[PDB]
């Protein structure tokens, strides 16, 4: 459930250095150019192809430049198949169509060219068709003309050689017979994509690293000639157009696995008379790219579902190559323009605010845009809730304050979306298309389209780009229909991110520095802070200073506009104080901050105050208030604070709403210091806390307005819950530790060691005198339902458990009000349930001491006891005189002084 | 306390696939047609099952009766026991044997003495020694809706569908009689008339390396047509009679080094989700009788230590529970989306010790599936199992609290139904549940 952004465009041309150093180069077209893992540079090769001409530049990231290479070749005309870069070994190689492995080696201390030499290090007999590296630099896997595929080595010196041999599937019209060579993420396996007829067919073989042929494919139609390989292990990853008329007669893109068997597909909504070039898998996972003639577009997957989180434009592209080290950034070539652009995962979210909660979730799925309010419906990633269409291609989402107003942006024109209200909303209504607002009205041709914002749903900022540049459109969507402009507000950097703020009162965005700055509804920038680092995600909310008493303390009340962010290795920032570095997702709520930590937590961070401190170390015993175990990855996706729950969602695809322990008793305090007593106490049962807090946080309050709390519960199955259930400790000062007022770096208190057998006996050397929490307030219970007729005739059952839950044990007072009850059967069902809170013989015993024997005749009943034993002793005390009976029942029991009376 | 698991084994008798392919399973032993003696589908007669049916003869009034009274001379004190049949292919056999079968299975715990099975069932709903489910595995062509709702007379809760693979080409080399992509989509009218899906798979199956074992099994879980409620992980045994005997005799096949393969099961668990649960690691067969594959008899301690070492814990559902008390518990949900339907699954947790008290299933009714009458007059969701282990006592009522009112909210349902076993119909009935075929539902 979450998207793609464009983080940074930025296009050059590689012009290469005439020898007379003026302009008007004749063509020295582009051929190719790769990337440098140790130097942070790129480089590219230039040349021409009617003089044998070449070119080779380094761009690194200053503007700074060098010339590393410029000799002549022989056999003029040919073209460029494969290049890399060592640089280690500074040395560079080429290999041409015509069989040539020509090579050069530089010095890099004197960056001069023409110090270069050049051998040839091997010709291949009539040419070569394709080549291809390794991903560990080790190995070649060049194919030649005469089709017969080679393998060698660094050292260029062969290792083995391999010539091959020869319902069945078509070839398509409209596939040129060219090969291609894919590489397993780690090698040892290459595969080569070839052309044989027994009909004429396309397949391909898998070979070792030396040349051992494996395994052949499927004989599959009209397979375009497109290959690849998802470096994770599988999933080749071809394409398969579908020429069977029908409604069977679009356009796929079907895997294989490496013993050439086939395994998945997904559908890739395009016309028919339109050419794929390539397709490309990142570095590790998760991102596939197919090229067109003049567009790319992305591909991603989670449960088994693919989607099209973005899509890029240019006009004619001729190669696509991903980053080797880190990921989601790739560079292509238009026209000669080398353009670098860089991506980033998003979540468009709306507001988190306790009013307007309803955690809406906006995700893109191609030509569609995908809602789930997680607060209404709890719709799982691959299904959603009440979508709607568009006439276009969506590239980035977001909603407004009441989240009533959807906008959805395309290629050359923005998109609006509404909804009459929240809760015919939750009827069945989709969101309703209402203006096409058009990119001529507000910018001209040469401007497009990243982003999008909203500020408490009356004017759209949306996030411009212009190739040297970048500013921001703000406009007027009170009347949403027939939308007019405000002034086109500009600023002279490059914008990386443009964001609302939390309360949707402004505007925040940040450039390539790491500067955040603030824009208000009428175009006045304020500047915030500059990051250390370029931060891929932040959230800005202005944090507020409260005292401990809410109004104490009280002298010179101010705030601080705070910025929350993390890096793209992992640091969260919080103005230049570096919070944690290991973070991975982060979400801000009023009153607290959520991220997790990639050591498989999930930590609360308060916004009560305004110092920033680095974070104390969480070890394995920590147990405080603000750590929760998180299983192996699951990240945020949104936070619902009026039910107080966070939603997560982990690497197989599922959601899990976790109900955290911060947050529960974060609205359980504020009932009962308002009062409630009722609301309080369902959230105490359905989520199990220890039930004792209506008192051990108030404990004057309780006492004092007890009565109400008796009205309140209403019920008898309640009551006898909360008083049957009490410990003798404070929960308070041992679970539940209120960490509100206590700092940032104060250290995580550990758990308490387990008390073993000589604290046991430690522990209640002390025994209860008069002034233990049970005595007092178990005495208070009865305070008041012990007065009125009316509460001990529906409440004479909570009566029965609070006498028999103190530590004197006050069985005598229970057993006497029972003997008294003469209206019905109800001495049988009270009996029942004090032998059941009790030992039966212990009750026996208590109730054959009030000196009444029909009353300890049906406590013996329930006494799984022989009734040839207790009957015949209860017989012969029925007869006798009432003292007499007096001095025979104490001699039974032990009260010898008793009896003796 | 507990369930007693109480197994019993219909007459000896050939799968009905034999006809049309030409013979039983590659890797099947045992059977008609084999050399043990008196044996049924895939079993030797040496196990200690087994060993109970071949005395009794296969008489199930006379096989269940003489297993419960022996569980209760050791002194188990049994009040709950759910059946599972196994043994060959129950829904196979002819309809009016298949009837008077289940009749005799009940009549073992209620006392009464007859042969309608519209009449044995409503005896056995006032049981005092009750049954709680009955288990019946079966193919994956023969779960149609004649077969599902025949199930639902019978009592039945809870199918085990033998998978075994998830390669097209292997369910075909090995003979197996079915495709991959016709038991993806049983599920789905199985999951949406109420029952617990469990799945068995077997790893070291013929052509099959060892890389392409744990892509299996990541698949499993991640693609959403699957995503069962659990697993019997059965590695393959080449036994003496069977059809892949041949290919170790010619040296055409050879099974893992048991080195191998308790690392490949050491990956394979820490994958398991925690909705679902491993019942089995292996299968209860004598070594004596096989031949090669696995070596001892204790393949799931040696996987738990393999993978105390690699730092990674197995979140399993059958692992985390009593079997260390709470002090505390939480309240959290998990959302997955199973081959046409949201599934749920609440449950209640401690994450620091990672332990489970109770935990509950539930789904919205679908609309592509779904042929039952009484889920289709309205929208409906459907509870699926509720499972309290063990004051701690009201985790019962809280579950049931729950999931109704998530039901009228967030499904927008007009009823709920549960799928209660016939001896615990009556714990619904006093929560306001009213009976309706095989069904205990109530208007929201
Ligand atoms: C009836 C159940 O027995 C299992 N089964 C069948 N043959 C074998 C074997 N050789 N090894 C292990 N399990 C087997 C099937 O996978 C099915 O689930
Ligand atoms: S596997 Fe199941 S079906 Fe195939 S033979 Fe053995 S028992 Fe019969």
């Amino acid at each position: 459930m979450r998207n793609l952004i464009t983080l940074n465009k930025g296009k050059f041309k590689p012009t290469a250095s005439t020898a007379e150093g003026d302009e008007d180069d004749l063509s020295f077209t582009l051929l190719d150019s790769v990337f440098d893992t140790l130097s942070d540079s790129i480089t590219c090769v230039l040349g021409s192809t009617d003089i044998g001409a070449i070119e080779v530049q380094q761009f690194m990231k200053d503007g700074s430049r060098n010339v590393l290479a410029s000799f002549n070749i022989q056999t003029f005309d040919d073209k460029l198949l494969s290049f890399v870069h060592f640089a280690d070994i500074n040395q560079l190689v080429f290999v041409f169509e015509q069989g040539d492995i020509i090579t050069a080696t530089y010095d890099p201390v004197s960056l001069d060219p023409a110090e270069t030499l050049i051998e040839i290090m091997g010709t291949i007999d009539n040419g070569i068709a394709a080549a291809q590296w390794s991903y560990d630099e080790e190995t070649l896997a060049m194919v030649t003309k005469d089709r017969n595929v080679v393998v060698l080595s660094k050292l260029f010196e062969p290792i083995s050689e391999y010539h091959l041999e020869v319902d069945t599937g078509d070839v398509t019209a409209l596939d040129s017979h060219e090969i291609t060579i894919s590489w397993r993420g780690d090698c040892d396996y290459f595969a080569v994509s070839s052309v044989e007829e027994v009909i004429k067919r396309r397949a391909f073989r898998v070979f070792s690293r030396e040349g051992q042929l494996d395994s052949a494919s499927e004989p599959v139609t009209g397979m375009e000639h497109q290959l690849s390989w998802k470096p994770q292990g599988s999933l080749i990853a071809s394409i398969q157009r579908k020429t069977d008329l029908g409604e069977e007669d679009s356009v796929d893109v079907i895997f294989f696995e490496r013993n050439g068997l086939r395994h998945g597909e997904f559908d890739t909504r395009l016309p028919l008379d339109e050419k794929v070039e390539s397709v490309c898998w990142n570095s590790n996972s998760e991102a596939l790219a197919v090229v067109l003639a003049n567009r790319i577009q992305l591909w991603t997957s989670k449960n088994y579902h693919w989607y099209l989180k973005q899509e890029l434009y240019a006009s004619d592209i001729s190669y696509v190559k991903w980053h080797p080290e880190k990921d989601f950034t790739l560079m292509f070539s238009d026209a000669g323009f080398i353009n670098i652009v860089d991506f980033a995962y998003k979540m468009a979210q709306g507001p988190t605010l306790e009013p307007f909660d309803n955690g809406t979730s906006l995700v893109v799925d191609g030509r569609t845009v995908n809602i789930t309010p997680l607060a209404l419906a709890n719709v799982p990633p691959p299904m959603y809730y009440r979508d709607f269409e568009t006439p276009g291609n969506v590239l980035d989402v977001a909603c407004s304050f009441s989240n009533e107003i959807y906008a959805a942006i395309n290629k050359d024109v923005l998109i609006f979306a509404a909804v009459p209200s929240i809760e015919e909303m939750k009827k069945g209504k989709h969101p309703s298309i209402v203006c096409e607002f058009p990119k001529s009205e507000f910018t001209s041709e040469v401007d497009s389209l990243r982003q999008v914002a909203f500020i408490n749903d009356s004017i759209v900022g949306v996030l411009l780009d212009t190739d040297n540049l970048s500013r921001i459109a703000l406009l007027d969507i009170q009347d949403i229909t027939q939308p007019t402009l405000i002034t086109i507000v500009e600023v002279y950097d490059k914008i990386v991110l443009l964001r609302s703020d939390f309360d949707y009162n402004h505007l925040v965005y940040e450039t390539r520095d790491g500067t955040v700055c603030q824009l208000d509804a009428e175009g006045q920038l304020m500047e915030i802070t500059k990051f250390p680092q370029l931060v891929r995600d932040f959230r800005v909310k202005r944090v507020h200073n409260t005292s401990a008493e809410d109004d104490d303390n009280w002298s010179a009340e101010s705030s601080e506009l705070v910025a929350f962010g993390i890096t793209n290795n992992g640091k969260l920032f919080a103005n230049q104080v570096l919070l944690a570095s290991a973070v991975t997702s982060l979400e801000i709520t009023d009153s607290f901050l959520l991220f997790t930590t990639a050591q498989h937590n999930l930590q609360f961070v308060h916004l009560n105050s305004t110092d920033f401190k680095p974070l104390p170390l969480v070890e394995e015993g920590v147990e405080d208030e603000r750590v929760r175990a998180i299983e192996r990855g699951s990240i945020l996706v949104s936070v619902i604070p009026s039910k107080s729950s966070v939603v997560l969602q982990a690497t197989r695809g599922n959601l899990e709403t976790i109900y955290p322990r911060i947050m529960v008793l974060a609205e359980v305090r504020k009932n009962i210091m308002a009062k409630r007593y009722k609301e309080a106490f369902i959230v105490c049962r359905t989520h199990r806390i220890n039930l004792d807090i209506l008192h051990d946080y108030a404990p004057e309050l309780f006492i004092e307005n007890l009565e109400v709390f008796i009205n309140q519960i209403g019920r008898v199955d309640y009551l006898n819950l909360f008083i049957s259930c009490l410990s003798e400790d404070d929960v308070t000062k041992t679970k539940y530790k209120e960490t509100l007022y206590s700092g940032i770096s104060k250290s995580f208190g550990m758990e308490p060691a387990p008390l073993t057998e000589m604290q046991i006996y430690m522990k209640k050397k002390m025994f209860d005198p008069k002034t233990s929490k049970v005595n007092k307030i178990c005495d208070a219970v009865l305070n008041v339902l012990l007065s009125n007729p009316e509460y001990k005739k529906k409440y004479l059952q909570t009566i029965i458990t609070a006498y028999a839950s103190q530590n004197p044990q006050n069985l005598s007072a229970a057993l006497k009000l029972i003997s008294e009850l003469e209206n019905s059967e109800e001495k049988d069902s009270c009996v029942t349930y004090l032998c059941f809170l009790q030992d039966v013989n212990v009750v026996y015993k208590s109730a054959l001491s009030l000196y009444d024997v029909s009353l300890a005749l049906l406590v013996a009943q329930k006494s799984q006891m022989d009734p040839r034993e207790y009957l015949p002793f209860l017989q012969e005390l029925q007869d006798n005189e009432p003292l007499r009976r007096k001095f025979l029942i104490d001699d039974y029991l032990g009260n010898y002084e008793k009896a003796l009376e | 306390s507990g369930i007693a698991v109480v197994a019993v084994m219909c007459k000896p008798h050939r799968c009905p696939h034999i006809a049309y392919t030409g013979n039983i399973c590659v890797y099947c032993p045992g059977g008609p047609d084999s050399d043990f003696e008196y044996s049924t589908q895939s079993y030797t007669g040496y196990e200690p099952t087994s060993m109970r049916a071949i005395r009794a003869r296969y008489d199930p009034y006379e096989q269940a009766r003489g297993r419960v009274e022996q569980l209760k001379q050791l002194g188990h004190s049994i009040d709950k026991v759910e059946y599972v049949l196994m043994g060959g292919t129950f829904m196979s056999l002819p309809k009016e044997y298949r009837e008077d079968f289940i009749v005799k299975l009940h009549n073992a715990l209620s006392g009464f003495n007859g042969n309608d099975i519209d009449e044995a069932i409503l005896y056995s709903q006032q049981s005092l020694t009750k049954c709680v489910g009955i288990t019946i595995e079966t193919r994956p062509d023969y779960c149609t809706q004649t077969h599902l709702d025949d199930m639902l007379k019978y009592g039945c809760t809870r199918l085990e569908i033998g998978v075994q693979s998830l390669y097209e080409d292997v369910a075909r080399d090995t003979n197996r009689g079915h495709t991959v992509r016709s038991v993806c989509e049983t599920f789905a009218v199985s999951k949406d008339a109420g029952y617990k899906v469990v799945s068995h798979m077997m790893p070291d199956l013929p052509n099959v390396g060892m890389e392409r074992d744990i892509e299996q099994f990541k698949e499993y879980f991640e693609n959403p047509d699957f995503r069962t409620d659990g697993l019997k992980i059965y590695p393959t045994l080449v036994i003496r009679g069977t059809g892949l005997y041949e290919l170790w005799k010619t040296g055409r096949y050879k099974s893992y080094s048991a080195n191998a393969l308790v690392d490949l099961v050491a990956r394979i668990l820490a994958l398991v989700p925690p909705w679902t649960r491993i019942y089995r690691v292996q299968r209860d067969i004598p070594m004596p009788l096989v031949t090669s594959g696995v070596d001892n008899g204790n393949l799931r301690e040696l996987a738990l230590a393999r993978m105390k070492d690699l730092g990674t814990t197995c979140r399993d559902v059958r692992t985390r529970e009593v079997g260390v008390q709470p002090d505390q518990v939480e309240l959290i949900r998990r959302d997955y989306y199973a081959n046409g339907g949201w599934e749920t699954f609440l449950s209640y947790e401690d994450p620091k010790k990672d332990i489970l008290i109770g935990l509950l299933r539930l789904r919205k009714a679908s609309k592509k599936y779904t042929y039952r009458k009484e889920f289709t007059s309205q929208r409906t969701s459907i509870v699926r199992e509720l499972h309290v282990y063990g004051q701690h006592q009201g985790f019962g009522t809280l579950l049931m609290e729950e999931a109704e009112r998530i039901a009228k909210e967030e499904h927008g349902s007009e009823k709920i139904s549960v799928i209660s076993g016939v001896g615990v119909r009556n714990y619904y009935g006093k929560l306001g549940y009213e009976l309706d075929g095989p069904y205990m539902s109530k208007r929201i």
